[PDB]
RNA sequence: ACAGGUGGUCAGGUAGAGAAUACCAAGGCGCUUGAGAGAACUCGGGUGAAGGAACUAGGCAAAAUGGUGCCGUAACUUCGG
RNA sequence: UCCUUGUCGGGUAAGUUCCGACCUGCACGAAUGGCGUAAUGAUGGCCAGGCUGUCUCCACCCGAGACUCAGUGAAAUUGAAC
RNA sequence: GGCUCAUCACAUCCUGGGGCUGAAGUAGGUCCCAAGGGUAUGGCUGUUCGCCAUUUAAAGUGGUACGCGAGCUGGGUUUAG
RNA sequence: AGUGGACGCAUCACUGGUGUUCGGGUUGUCAUGCCAAUGGCACUGCCCGGUAGCUAAAUGCGGAAGAGAUAAGUGCUGAAA
């Protein structure tokens, strides 16, 4: 089921200009997350729209997101689908954090 | 509806396939034979008197012995009545089992909780335990003030202070029902119920929604 | 004020007095500071004064507070004036008006 | 709060209690007659009866452990030699309570705790 | 009577026996969303509390220089397999003294049997 | 169980090392902060080259508690040393980039997915 | 027949520097009300999950260190500390 | 030192306490001695590390009372009391 | 004065129901009814009060001879130095 | 519809605390003739644990949802007029 939702999320984000897409596999390294997908956001408005987009297709796909974090700050925001977790980040803000070290 | 009569036996937790622990209370409620049926015309209220268990014939008081003889049932440890609720009617000598509680799924259990003897104020009403140091003399856990100055001059009855707690009727409401067994004479209810191991208690359907 | 654009709240209520600092009480009880009343103003309101008709600051962003009239100074009780030169502290020091 | 608790302390500390029954167990075995107040005799069954059933079998280690109690070679020699075979066919209840009124000192409940036969 | 019979019907009969101080590998189930994985857990048991179906044991491991203590219930479906790697050699039922001493100076030898 | 007037450890690369919790949050007469909560702290010790300057007051999140958490199957996760991860004042976003040490799984329901994404151990 | 005060003479063994301390030798005693109940509460203590002075006027009380051998030991200073 | 919680800085999140600086000395002042002083103090105040039931917050346990029984058996006070 | 224990009144801090509103919605302002419940922790001084930090929806105001020392402490008041 | 803060009831089954009537480690000493093995004293001699019971920080629940008459208020019919 993980691969199906992985394809379902990677296509939708790319439909609204989602650049720098890298699919990670943390199976074995960590026991919390199954798949890791990373995304880039230029600034605050559209990355919130991406978070708004993914959360509302999830409600239309049956799977209910079990937690979000981004509030009154668009430097980071997460939308969760269980096995697959999406990290949409600001390009300037990402460089402070790690890229492909998780 | 009516309830049932059981008694605490022990505490255990039941395991679900999802990996959730539900601590249940083991209650043994056997066939509660009805000893008397009360009607509005003869008694002013509709209720049935029920008993359970067996009592040694030597200790069965003779006036009590005739009471069970009229009902056609053998001796019991007590004679509690559970009120009726406008539409279910029973007969004298009828036996009711655990299967009645197969759909209630929420019960309130009441009984005589453990007696604490002459417990203190702190153990009874959870007072604030005046400081035990900084010069305090001969008063570390005493109630302290109990009233006002020369104004009225009495302590209002109902004051919370030292006395006897426990060994009194107490009810815990809306206890989740986990499993009911009629063949093995078992009643598993989520949570804890008053009383000690072997103390008699009565279980009724929850009055709350 | 970003979540409004109305200005009638200035004609409906034109005169307001900040509460006078309560006088000192016995038992050496000081007077509580008068609660600071916050006047919400819509963005883009330049303020002028009778006298120095220069703006203290233009309102551009949302979520900042600007002081337009500082409060006075509390008075001094006779307890603070305890001494042996007078040997009888009874003089009173009133507070400076805002 | 003494709920489901067993064993008294008789307004006496632990050091006294162990020594108290140390003499009590030895005296009962040595003489097979006692005039003590009921709470002593009632609580006396805690010690002596486990000692007698400790003598059901004879062993070097068993006697050493039995020697840790009664603090006496003479008392333990009396066990494993006559108390054993006499009580071999009896499973428990080696002592009997026989209340005997009140003493003249402070009117305490007087009682007898005794062996079944005492072979006397 | 009725309590003991209720205890035994829910009992797990495939739990291996380990000593108080052995190195034990335990796999614990996780309930997350709809799919479940197995979590392998390293550590050494420091305490054993065998009490009916509610028997429990405490295991300790060191991660990133910080000690974490984990407890389990022997007869619960959350745990899947409890395997012993090396058998310890200690005469204390409760290994509560491991907290004070540092890890590198508190290695436990093998039982040799 | 962590209440006011206590010093804790730091589980991120923000710069602080010894922090002292400033006030428990959650409601009136809140005696104890759990493991998933918003606990605000103050700095008692930090590296001078770090992002945070010693003595500042700012929010944090507790990650490790000596008592531990309560699993739904009667299990606890005991630790060795209380730890916290810093937060911004107005926003509940932690400032650190790395998280050191394991983290309990109960924080998933707590809605603090910063720590869950980081901290590869558990 | 009082938990008080009262000067000198003799000073065993063990470990200990010791007339401190713990046990013991000869010797002298169990202190002239006890037997029970194991409540609040009062007094003297033991221990304690997490916190570590957040209580209080005040670290009050408690709690804590405590010996031996080696290394090492700051400002100041009258050169001794 | 009335204006003294004088004004500023340090210490703490917050310091009418404490330390440093500024002199506007009501009422400092040189044997009814002034200025510094190592050491010393069951001397006053403040701060720090450890420590802990002081406290959050109380629970259990051990002994002496308190309670029952038996013997001996007190005192302040008291106009009269249903 | 602090600790402990509280009681009552409403001139209501929140929660509850409405009028007006200069009530677009949210967030509010005033007034009416309503006492059922709840109605902070700390640093500073003995301080009640109060300055500040920080929470909650709230840290309400009063009476009770400004409650409560045959309940506790004596930090201010304190005869004798 | 859930999850929390404060309060109340139950609870030992889970997490623990106590658990001087349980076991074990160990110091000094005395004693049981001696080796070995045990007992007393030194706060339970100092400690490590831990049965039951009690207990909270541990887990289950409770405040209701409703009904009748109502305050402020909103109304219908509706004359006095």
């Amino acid at each position: 089921q993980g691969k199906a939702l992985q394809d379902f999320v990677i296509d939708k984000i790319d439909d609204l200009k989602g650049q720098d897409i890298i699919a990670l596999d943390v199976q074995g390294k960590s026991s919390i997350t199954d798949c890791m997908i990373i995304c880039t956001g230029t600034s605050s408005r559209h990355v919130m729209s991406i978070a708004d987009h993914v959360v509302q297709e999830s409600r239309a796909a049956g799977l209910l997101p079990l937690g979000v974090e981004g509030e009154n700050s668009a430097d980071w925001i997460v939308v969760d689908l269980g096995d697959v977790i999406v990290h949409v980040m600001q390009e300037e803000s990402r460089r402070l954090y790690e890229l492909e070290k998780l | 509806m009516i309830g049932l009569v059981g008694k605490k036996v022990g505490m255990t937790r039941i395991f679900t396939e999802d990996g959730v622990s539900i601590p249940v209370t083991v209650i043994e409620v056997e066939a509660n034979r009805v000893t008397q049926v009360k009607d509005l015309a003869n008694d002013g209220y509709r209720a049935i008197q029920v008993t359970t268990g067996a009592k040694k014939a030597n200790r069965v008081t003779k006036p009590e012995a005739g009471h069970f003889a009229k009902a056609g049932v053998e001796a019991g440890r007590g004679l509690w009545e559970f009120r009726l609720a406008e539409g279910e009617e029973f007969t004298v000598g009828q036996s009711i089992s655990v299967e009645l509680f197969a759909d209630v799924k929420k019960v309130d259990v009441t009984g005589t909780s453990k007696g604490k003897g002459f417990a203190g104020t702190v153990k009874r009403w959870n007072f604030r335990t005046q400081d035990a140091t900084h010069g305090n003399s001969l008063s570390h856990r005493v109630p302290g003030s109990i009233g006002q100055n020369q104004t009225p001059g009495k302590v209002f009855k109902g004051k919370k202070m030292a006395g006897q707690m426990g060994n009194e009727r107490v009810t815990v409401q809306s206890l989740d029902v986990v499993r009911v067994d009629a063949e093995r004479n078992l009643l598993l209810v989520k949570g804890a119920v008053p009383g000690a191991t072997g103390s008699d208690l009565i279980v009724k359907p929850a009055v709350k929604a | 004020d970003e979540n409004l654009n109305t200005l009638i709240d200035y004609r409906f209520e034109k005169s307001f007095r900040a509460e006078r600092g309560q006088n000192g009480a016995s038992r050496d009880c000081t007077g509580k500071r008068g609660k600071d009343v916050t006047i919400k103003v819509p963005v883009g309101t330049r303020v002028i004064d009778q006298g120095t008709g220069e703006t203290m600051g233009d309102m551009t962003k949302h979520g900042q507070r600007l002081l337009v009239a500082k409060g006075g100074w509390h008075g001094l009780g006779n307890t603070r004036f305890k001494s042996s030169v007078n040997r009888t502290p009874r003089q009173k020091t009133n507070g400076t008006p805002g | 709060m003494r709920h489901r608790k067993s064993g008294r302390q008789l307004n006496r500390n632990s050091s006294h209690r162990q020594a108290m029954f140390r003499n009590m167990a030895g005296s009962l075995v040595r003489h097979e007659i006692i005039k003590t107040t009921l709470p002593k005799a009632k609580e006396l069954r805690r010690v002596v009866e486990p000692l007698i059933t400790l003598a059901k079998t004879d062993s070097v280690a068993n006697r050493r452990l039995a020697f840790a109690r009664t603090r006496d070679n003479e008392i333990v020699a009396k066990l494993f030699n006559e108390l054993g075979p006499r009580f071999a066919s009896r499973a428990g209840g080696y002592t009997r309570i026989l209340k005997c009124g009140f003493r003249a000192g402070d009117n305490a409940p007087m009682a007898y705790i005794e062996l079944v036969d005492r072979s006397e | 009577n009725i309590i003991k019979q209720l205890e035994q019907e829910q009992m797990k009969q495939d739990v291996p026996s380990f000593r108080p101080g052995d190195t034990v590998e335990v796999k614990v189930w996780v309930v997350e969303g709809s799919k479940k994985r197995l979590q392998a857990f390293e550590g050494v048991v420091i305490a054993i509390r065998n009490r009916g179906l509610h028997s429990a044991f405490t295991v300790r491991k060191i991660s990133n220089g910080e000690g974490v203590e984990r407890v389990f219930q022997t007869h619960s479906p959350v745990v899947d397999s409890i395997s012993v790697k090396r058998r310890g050699a200690v005469r204390k039922a409760k290994l509560y003294y491991l907290r004070e001493r540092t890890g590198k100076a508190a290695r436990i030898k093998e039982r040799l049997n | 169980m962590i209440q006011e007037q206590t010093m804790l450890n730091v589980a991120d690369n923000s710069g602080a090392r010894r922090v002292m919790c400033i006030k428990v949050l959650g409601g009136s007469h809140r005696r104890y902060a759990g493991v998933g909560d918003i606990i605000k702290i103050t700095i008692k010790e930090a590296i001078p080259r770090g992002k945070v300057k010693k003595g500042d007051v700012l929010k944090a999140v507790v990650v490790r508690t000596k008592k531990g958490v309560r699993r739904p199957d009667g299990s606890v996760i005991r630790f060795d040393g209380n730890a916290c991860v810093l937060l911004n004042n107005n926003s509940e976003q932690p400032i650190g980039t790395r998280i050191f040490g394991p983290v309990t799984r109960e924080l998933r329901s707590e809605k603090f997915m910063k720590i869950i994404s980081l901290a590869p151990e558990v």
